[PDB]
């Protein structure tokens, strides 16, 4: 008997596109920025203190962004549309108002709105003038209803912050060395530090390397430096099997060659190795508790939780040299996508700290010197620093932050307006990390981990084939979570603490670690109970539904990830060979008694991450479900992207032809939008008589390509004619060309500025 | 024809295509996957094949020793190694305990011939001495892991070998593909016909059989790589390329160092790399 | 060193190798029955797996909760010390302890009977601590020494330190989230 | 093998005393006189014999009154037992028959 | 190139203009060939799109049938009037006197 | 299924509620107890618990090397000072254990003296790891090094020197050790029992399953 | 081997039932554009999709996609396609085919920086060589590379035979 | 433009024609590896009679 199919299961996709995916990724990141992260940066820098003349301070109370404005010549302001900002070649910005509390002799002096700078507002975000409006009210603003939004406007050009792809920080990566060695490393990044530690086996003895230390030091010296001195506890934390000890032997035999037996002696040994930026012991103790493996916390200089972590690193090196199961940089569970919010956070943080430092410098110069009368800092808020910083970093494309050592170039691109699909396609690119170093042919290939997260067909052809990729139709990038209740749920579920044991329990066959974004929460027996109970607490809504949990049965670690920037994707839950979505549910969706979030909370749809779908068994169609299924694919045509959605019958072609079509579909002359006659752009191609396609995909109906199309239905004979059509050439018709086929208008621009000089003389 | 090669292709993986032509004309001393094709005189039986195969393939002491043990006695401490002479008899080797005595004392921590005994026909003890150079008398742990990694029989540079068979109906003979980079040793073992064996690595043939055999090796190897991809080059072109590399007695590259030895020029090399040091030294 | 080593077709006898190997190390100088030569049987060196400490001698599977309590009840009538981890909040009120729905530890409970440990059929061990049923599972089994000591500071500057016994096993108590959610779904 | 001091848990080294060889700590007085034979066996992995026995090898395990092979019911077959890994493995039994107009491989 | 999707797009568009529908060419689904064959045969065209076609040059009919149908062509931006370029002699650089 | 066996009542005791600790030795197996070794001194601080023990090792046993013991005793202390010393005699007799604290809150761990069908809980006041200390080599190198030869806002709470100074101010407490074999351990072991009836209904632990799931999982 | 037998027998079955005056068959017989592999691949059965000369490597933990059981080595689960281009690929087969196609695309992207640098080195090394009037090939300084060009002294651009200057049987029939 | 072998540059005898594209015979597509899909090809007009003659003969 055939399993009965839910035939209207397709509707879960247009209901999904109302909320998430299809440039709403950028908008939900920028809303997160201007609603929590600017307050968090203000909380991290809430009080400045001048060095000379203390007990005088500036205290920021709260910060705001508000609606966009414009500054004019006669000190008059008026709210603005985006289209006026496109025409007049200005930047569509809103002023940052912050309320301060400070001292002028009188100890409590307050203000409620002190404007310090202008944030560029991304279109259709929470502060933009466009959102929530009806298609009758976009006419009075001269803005297209189908213009996707998510691009800034700075100095009249439309700029898009591209989705940057990174390697996931704070995670143990076992890689091969150039000369045949196998070493591990973790780029330990928190908000206050980024540094890469290592682990090298260059003689059969485990050396640790770091940018701080002048020379690599052996690992057992470091274990003795971190408050565990007995060699038995070290080898217990490493492992109790025979060949682990046999591989670790010459590292023990090194530490008995020198006289390192006491923690003070080991810290003295390290204190000679430190590059000097109490000199011996404190510069090694603060180095261990602040810079080597900095993503692991030290409470009261209790180094136990860092000893366990570096023992896990050395155990993975030893078990990796036995059988070469190294990890790869290309698995997309280990990637994280950095959206527009997580670059504007860094930019605003660096600019705000330079603002506070410049203000503290001016305050330190002017207080002890000029006059006994207490000045105010309100006369010293030069807004040009914040405004020029934000605008130059968006409009130029380089993010040189010396605080964070980030020197990325070419983040922003001018939004290409050749057609509608060009705009909608550049709003979903993912620029890769390497950015054309050399032809490595490792990350350029299509890995199978990109199933349903990224587009298999759409990639550029040329020098960048495979680096620039495009998001799929039905994906979602997570934001940062609160990190709170995951720990409290994990502690109640039988996770014993790591401090209540020696390392011998780490090498048992029944004991799995748990991690949380790279930090050990403890150990656990019966991991299946933990994973299933945690998933049933996720589906009921007590945990935020993007928290994924997976199990690595080889390395014996149960990951629980909660950081933001990783790719999730909805599925239909299958419980004992039946789908959880019944026809009554899709009928209630088609009538309007429920929406997609109510599918999330009734345990019908859940978001798998890439790491979590490593363990799930996904069935594509209903007739593939067997006894070991957990999730059902919602719609399999959402495997392909947006630009591959133009193709009719793409599963009949040879796959290079789909990539050539994904390149050529961004260049098709069409119609930009309904505002295309009020719009002065640099180079705009229109088609005189566009037509909607005769064989259309469902993607065309979703992204509304049939409302403003690009191309004309042509009566095509397929025959050989007159030999002028040899290598891909095609013969047209003269009468069709005369009656209007392929007629196209080309609009160009010519601008002239008439500036007033510093002298009172003007161009004329 | 490098543009027409799509890097297209049961064991012995060889690099073909553009990287093989690049490895040939660079004339580097060590190439990835060298393969020595050896010929056997008595090409009839696999029993004759596996004898010389064991004579040239590297076999480790741990691969024949059934157990290697550290024994502590009250009067002495030593490392007893019992050889599995059944597996020696089946692998058809010319080794016994006295051969394992001689293979040890070859560059291992300055051990002495008196330090090794030959107690049985199957057992060997190794009594360690103090190293007296940044080590402890408990160096038995170094010897307990290092001693299975010593080689008692075979060529020290050959990683592995494989028997290869022919297909024609009139005959059946066994050639011996050897993945190693010491041609002089493979040519000199008993049972391998040294007058008909070749290589891939041109520098080894230069070191062993002369410059003119290096010229012939470069010709045959470029034309082999070109024929495997279906492209055809007339033999005069690769002949002139091979004569350009070996007209100064030594195989030279097409890299900047060999081009510096062929071309005397200054501005030619200054166009290539090395910002201003060539110009200021040539002025000097 | 003579390099040209000679070999022969003859097959080595198995026992001849066995008895040569035997004669190479079965020799013993144990005749010195003296103080220095003697050795203390309760202070042997520690082989690394702590369950497997005995390398020299005079000549394991994992238990479950019902098996542990079955041994401790029927197999021996001797009392035994366990060490159990509880969840962070117990389903109770602090009685007149000046409150806000905080944690309710054992330090806010009174003496007396506080619950009933129900061992069900076939391995399932529940800790009925009221209306709600906690679940009991065997934790990570320690093998090193755990001493259960008492410290009583009866005088201001000096006091009594007393060991009550050795702790062998560990329990873990964890809530039943499946039952707590199947009472009222969300 | 690593052995550790019951007192301080540093790694022991072997040295020689006035009556015996001793395990001794480097950092505390603990010493342990080696009174009797103590050993530690590695048992490494031997070579694969699958292609070594194929093709009329020098086998010898055949004996008088040996069983006939089960298919042909003739004693025209060799049989052998070998360890495939280290000598702690229980020896496996295998046999191959080679007769006129009859080639087979069995276990 | 094995673009059989163009051969099905042509057929399904031809079967769509004859009775006012839009057929779907959705990935991993969409309207099959067996439906649009019957939709063409209901209107009097061939069930495979090939048509009897008369040559305009000679007036005589053609030996093989010809495959007509409406395919969605789209004009790309690379036009020859923007790419045709020539230089006889003109402006040179000031520093290196070359064009 | 029905709970056919072992309806074990779980009782709660509070007499040793502030006294009971749990020591664990990370480097010593289960068979090698400390029931025979004589204990010399026990040092403790009640707040910021940091227990330090000293255990005596005998000398006339064969496992003691006097040729090294004389040398290490000469290395640590002075040759003829004998006023203040880490060792009374001329040989290394004492062995010092120093602790490190595992967790801050120990409210969620409780010992369970199981008896003939009944179970007695008792809350723990602390869990400590006792490791053997290597302070004597540092005192030896100290004796060797003495034998050879309107301010800005600061942060002392997050440094090492102030933390050692803050822990040094609490005075030590000396303790009389009592072994397992002594009668006093059997005398104080009955303080883990609680005098109570067989069946008494609890007036506490009355909160419903829904209140418990709401209680451990609070709304954000 | 068994999957190559499936593809080759499906090709030898699809070619036998085509009529003559079939357009892909005529374009493959005259060799103008295409081959029999393409006709078999878009009528009968698209073959094994081989990435770097092997089947699809596991991109997850011991499986290629989540849509298959762990540690399976079935034909459908490691890259083999059963459908033609006529009946259309299923989604897993489509993704494996795209994995096999992006290798060709990325090889064509590598090819320029892979081959142009080699040719630039060969040009800078070889460009001085010239064939003198006494039929020697001398370098820039005048040292002899070859005494006669290629042994015979003949141009590769004028070879009527297989690397030989004539083919006598054809000239005699002429 | 990507000049692989020496027949990526040859000399033709020009003829002028009205439309705006370089139009050569399709039998010459194999030396250039041209494909008529928007490909561009450069033109070079020699300015000296010796350059004309060497182009025309060689
Ligand atoms: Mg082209
Ligand atoms: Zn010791
Ligand atoms: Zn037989």
């Amino acid at each position: 008997a055939p399993i009965p199919t839910v035939e209207e299961k397709w509707r879960l996709l247009p209901a999904f596109l109302k909320v998430k995916g299809l440039v709403k990724q950028h908008i939900d990141s920028f809303n997160y920025f201007i609603n929590v992260e600017i307050k968090k940066i203000m909380k991290a820098n809430e009080k400045v203190t001048s060095d000379a003349d203390p007990m005088w301070y500036l205290k920021y109370l709260n910060i705001y962004v508000g609606l966009p404005d414009v500054e004019e010549s006669f000190n008059v302001t008026r709210p603005v549309s985006p289209h006026e900002c496109r025409l007049r070649d200005m930047t569509y910005s809103a002023p940052i108002t912050v309320d301060i509390e400070y001292t002028r002799g009188s100890q409590r002096i307050i203000r409620n709105a002190l404007p310090i700078g202008r944030m560029p507002i991304m279109l259709r975000s929470s502060n933009c003038v466009l959102t929530g409006k009806t298609p009758a009210e976009f006419a009075k603003l001269n803005e297209c209803p189908l213009d996707p939004g998510g691009y800034f406007i700075v100095k009249g050009v439309e700029k898009v912050i591209l989705i940057q792809e990174q390697l996931s920080k704070n995670r143990i990566i076992v890689e091969a060395d150039r000369k045949g060695a196998v070493g591990a490393s973790v780029t330990s990044s928190t908000h206050e530090k980024k540094s890469r530690t290592n682990m090298a086996v260059k003689q059969g003895r485990f050396y640790l390397r770091h940018n701080t230390l002048s020379e690599d030091i052996p690992i057992v010296i470091i274990f003795k430096a971190m408050g565990v001195e007995s060699d038995q506890e070290i080898v217990q934390m490493i492992g109790t099997e025979e060949h682990v000890m046999a591989a670790f032997g010459p590292s023990l035999e090194e530490c008995q060659k020198a006289q390192i037996f006491t923690q003070m002696q080991a810290l003295k040994y390290i204190g000679n190795k430190v590059r000097r930026q109490k000199t011996k012991i404190e510069e090694a103790r603060e180095l261990l508790a602040s810079t080597i493996l900095t993503h692991v916390p030290v409470k009261e200089f209790n180094f136990r939780a860092k000893c366990i972590y570096t023992a896990v690193m050395v155990r993975r090196v030893i078990l990796a040299q036995g059988d070469n199961k190294v990890d790869d940089r290309d698995y997309y569970g280990n990637k994280r996508l950095e959206l527009a919010g997580q670059l504007l956070s860094l930019l605003f943080e660096d600019l705000f700290k330079k603002f506070n430092s410049e203000m503290k410098k001016i305050a330190d110069q002017v207080i002890p010197k000029q006059r006994a009368a207490q000045f105010d800092v309100v006369k010293h808020m030069r807004q040009d620093q914040i405004t020029n910083g934000m605008v130059n970093a968006i409009s130029t494309g380089n993010w040189s932050l010396k605080r964070f050592k980030m020197d990325r170039q070419g983040v922003t691109q001018v939004l290409s307006r050749l057609s509608y699909i060009s705009a909608l396609g550049m709003m979903t690119r993912i620029s890769s990390q390497f950015e054309k170093t050399r032809k490595v042919s490792g990350p350029r290939s299509l890995q199978p981990s990109q199933w349903g997260m990224l587009c298999p067909s759409d990639t550029p052809e040329g020098e960048a084939c495979g680096l620039v990729k495009n998001l799929a139709l039905m994906t979602h990038i997570t934001t940062d979570m609160e990190d709170g209740p995951i720990v409290k749920l994990a502690s109640n579920l039988g996770v014993e603490d790591v401090n209540l044991l020696c390392g011998e329990e780490l090498s048992y066959p029944n004991v799995f670690l748990v991690f949380l974004n790279g930090n050990i929460l403890g150990v656990i027996r019966d991991h299946k109970k933990l994973v299933n109970t945690f998933r049933l607490m996720r589906r009921a809504g007590y945990i935020n539904e993007f928290v994924s949990i997976s199990t690595n049965l080889t390395d014996r670690c149960v990951y629980i990830s909660s950081d933001g920037g990783r790719l999730c994707r909805p599925y239909i839950i299958v419980k004992k060979q039946k789908p959880a979505v019944t026809n009554k549910h899709m009928e209630e969706l088609a009538q309007g008694y429920r929406n997609f979030e109510d599918f999330l909370h009734e345990s019908l749809v859940e978001y798998l991450d890439v790491n979590e779908e490593n363990d799930c068994n996904i069935a594509l169609y209903e007739h593939t479900i067997n006894k070991d299924t957990t999730h059902l694919e919602i719609e399999p045509f959402t495997l392909l992207g947006v630009c591959a959605g133009l193709i009719p019958y793409p599963h009949h072609n040879q796959s290079p032809r789909n990539t050539y079509q994904c390149a050529m579909g961004k260049q098709a002359m069409g119609t930009i939008g309904y505002n295309q006659r009020n719009r002065i752009d640099t180079l705009m191609y229109l088609l005189a008589y566009p037509q909607k396609p005769m064989v259309k995909t469902k993607t065309i109906e979703l992204i509304e390509f049939e409302k403003l199309p690009a191309g004309q239905n042509a009566t095509v004979a397929v025959m050989s004619y007159s030999g002028y059509d040899i290598e891909d050439a095609l013969v047209l018709n003269k009468a069709s060309l005369d009656r209007g086929f392929g007629r196209c208008l080309v609009y160009k621009n010519a601008k002239c500025t008439l500036k007033r000089y510093t002298n009172q003389t003007f161009d004329k | 024809p490098g543009t027409q090669m799509t890097l297209k292709t049961a064991s012995m993986n060889i690099t073909l295509g553009v990287p093989r032509i690049k490895e040939i004309i660079n004339a580097s001393k060590a190439i990835s996957t060298p393969i020595i094709t050896a010929q056997l005189d008595k090409d009839d039986d696999a029993d004759y094949a596996r004898l010389v195969k064991g004579r040239i393939e590297k076999t480790l002491l741990g691969e024949i020793s059934e157990y290697i043990e550290e024994v502590f006695l009250p009067d002495d401490c030593f490392i007893l190694v019992k050889l599995s002479l059944e597996r020696i008899r089946l692998l058809r080797l010319e080794v016994n305990a006295e051969t394992v005595r001689y293979s040890i004392c070859t560059s291992k921590l300055r051990v002495k011939p008196g330090d090794v005994a030959v107690h049985g026909e199957a057992v060997v003890c190794v009594t360690p001495r103090e190293n007296s150079k940044s080590s402890m008398y408990y160096v038995l742990q170094f010897l307990k892991e290092d001693l299975p990694k010593v080689v008692v029989q075979g060529i020290p540079e050959v990683s592995r070998a494989v028997i290869h068979i022919d297909e024609q109906s009139g005959k059946e003979k066994y050639k011996l593909l050897v993945e190693g980079d010491n041609l002089r040793a493979v040519m000199a073992t008993h049972g391998v016909k040294g007058t008909r064996t070749t290589s891939n690595n041109t520098y080894e043939v230069e070191k062993t059989l002369g410059i003119e055999a290096a010229r012939t090796t470069i010709i045959n190897e470029i034309q082999y790589t070109m024929v495997n991809h279906g492209m055809s080059i007339d033999r005069r072109h690769v002949m002139l390329l091979s004569d350009l590399m070996t007209y100064k007695g030594e195989v030279l590259g097409i890299t900047r160092f060999g081009l510096a030895k062929m071309k005397e020029s200054v501005l030619m090399l200054a166009s290539f790399e090395k910002t201003a040091d060539h110009l200021f030294d040539a002025a000097y | 060193r003579p390099e040209v080593i000679q070999s022969h077709s003859i097959f080595e006898q198995g026992p001849a190798e066995m008895m040569k190997k035997k004669g190479n190390w079965d020799k013993t100088v144990d005749v010195s029955d003296m103080g220095p030569s003697h050795i203390i049987n309760i202070k042997k060196e520690k082989r690394e797996t702590d369950e497997e400490t005995k390398q020299i001698l005079r000549m394991l599977p994992k238990d479950v909760s019902v098996a542990e309590l079955l041994r401790e009840l029927s197999l021996t009538k001797e009392e035994e010390l366990l060490f159990l981890q509880l969840p962070d909040t117990l389903p109770g009120q602090p009685p007149t302890q000046d409150i806000a729905e905080n944690a309710c530890t054992l330090a806010d409970l009174t003496e007396g009977q506080v619950g009933k440990l129900l061992i069900r059929k076939s391995g399932r061990v529940q800790l009925l601590l009221g209306k709600v049923t906690l679940d009991v599972t065997m934790g990570t089994a320690c093998s090193f020494l755990q001493e259960l000591v008492s410290v009583g500071l009866g005088d201001s500057r000096t006091g009594e330190m007393t060991v009550l016994g050795h702790v062998k096993h560990k329990l873990v108590c964890s809530p039943d989230f499946e039952s707590l959610l199947d009472h009222k779904h969300r | 093998m690593l052995l550790f001091c019951p007192g301080c848990g540093n790694g022991l080294i072997v040295e020689e005393g006035q009556r015996c060889h001793r395990f001794s700590c480097n950092t505390c007085p603990y010493v342990h006189n080696i009174t009797r034979k103590v050993t530690n066996r590695k048992y490494p992995k031997l070579k694969e014999v699958d292609d070594v026995l194929g093709g009329a090898a020098a086998w010898e395990n055949v004996d008088s009154t040996a069983e006939s092979c089960p298919k042909c019911e003739h004693p025209r077959a060799y049989f052998m037992q070998l360890q495939t890994r280290s000598a702690d493995e229980p020896m496996t039994t295998f046999y191959k028959c080679c007769n006129a107009q009859c080639g087979h491989r069995w276990r | 190139r094995m673009t059989v999707g163009k051969l099905i797009e042509l057929l399904a568009g031809k079967a769509g203009v004859l009775d006012g529908r839009f057929h779907y060419g959705t990935a991993f689904g969409g309207s099959k060939v067996k439906d649009v064959c019957e939709d063409l045969v209901r209107h009097g065209y061939n069930y495979l799109g090939k048509d009897y076609v008369t040559s305009g040059i000679t007036g005589e009919p053609l030996e093989a049938y010809i495959y007509f149908g409406p395919v969605y062509y789209q004009k790309l931006k690379h036009m020859v009037l923007d790419k045709m370029h020539a230089r006889a002699r003109g402006p040179r650089a000031v520093l290196t006197r070359q064009p | 299924d029905d709970p056919v066996v072992q309806e074990i009542d779980v009782y709660l005791a509070k007499s040793l509620a502030e006294k009971l600790y749990l020591f664990q030795y990370p480097v010593r197996p289960a068979s090698m107890t400390y029931d025979d070794i004589p204990h010399l001194s026990a040092k403790i601080k009640p707040k910021q618990q940091k227990v330090e023990l000293e255990m005596a090792i005998d000398t006339l046993n064969p496992n003691y090397c006097r040729s090294k013991g004389e040398q290490i005793a000469l290395n640590v202390d002075g040759a003829c000072a004998d006023e203040t010393s880490t060792y009374s005699s001329k040989l290394m007799d004492k062995q010092t254990f120093c602790s490190s604290q595992t967790t801050s809150n120990t409210s969620r761990y409780a010992a369970a003296l199981y008896r003939q069908g009944e179970l007695h809980l008792t809350p723990l006041h602390g869990i400590l790891q006792l490791r053997p200390s290597f302070s004597y080599l540092d005192k030896a190198d100290a004796k060797h090094r003495e034998r050879e030869a309107e301010q800005a806002r600061q942060r002392r709470v997050q440094s090492y020197e102030f933390l050692q100074k803050k822990h040094a101010e609490e005075p030590w407490v000396h303790l009389h050790y009592y072994g397992l074999r002594d009668s006093r351990s059997e005398h104080e072991r009955q303080y883990l029992l609680c005098p109570g009836s067989s069946g008494v209904e609890n007036t506490e632990l009355v909160k419903s399953p829904s209140e418990y799931l709401m209680m451990l999982m609070p709304p954000s | 081997k068994e999957l190559s037998v499936i593809r080759d027998h499906a090709g030898s079955a699809c070619l036998r039932e085509l009529d003559k005056s079939n357009s892909p068959l005529t374009m493959a017989l005259c060799g103008s554009k295409g081959s029999f592999i393409n006709i078999s691949q878009m009528i009968a059965c698209v073959g094994q999709q081989a990435i770097s000369g092997s089947r699809v490597p596991d991109g997850f933990e011991n499986r290629s996609l989540p849509h298959f059981e762990k540690h399976s080595k079935l034909p459908a689960a490691k890259g083999f396609v059963a459908n033609s281009f006529y009946s259309g690929l299923t989604p897993t087969e489509f993704f494996f085919h795209t994995m096999a196609g992006r290798e060709g695309l990325v090889d064509t992207a590598v090819k320029t920086a892979e081959t142009g640098y080699m040719q630039r080195r060969l040009v800078k090394s070889l460009e001085d060589l010239c064939s003198q009037y006494d039929l020697t090939v001398r370098s820039s300084t005048g040292d002899i590379i070859q005494f006669i060009y290629g042994g015979d002294g003949l141009d590769p651009a004028a070879m009527e035979g297989k690397d030989e200057p004539l083919e006598f049987k054809r000239v005699l029939d002429n | 433009q990507p000049s692989l072998h020496k027949l990526s540059i040859m000399a033709h005898l020009a003829r002028v024609k009205p439309h705006r594209t370089f139009r050569f015979n399709e039998c010459v597509c194999t030396p250039y590896n041209a494909d008529f899909d928007g490909d561009e090809m450069n033109l070079h007009l020699p300015q000296t009679e010796e350059a004309k003659a060497e182009a025309l003969v060689l």
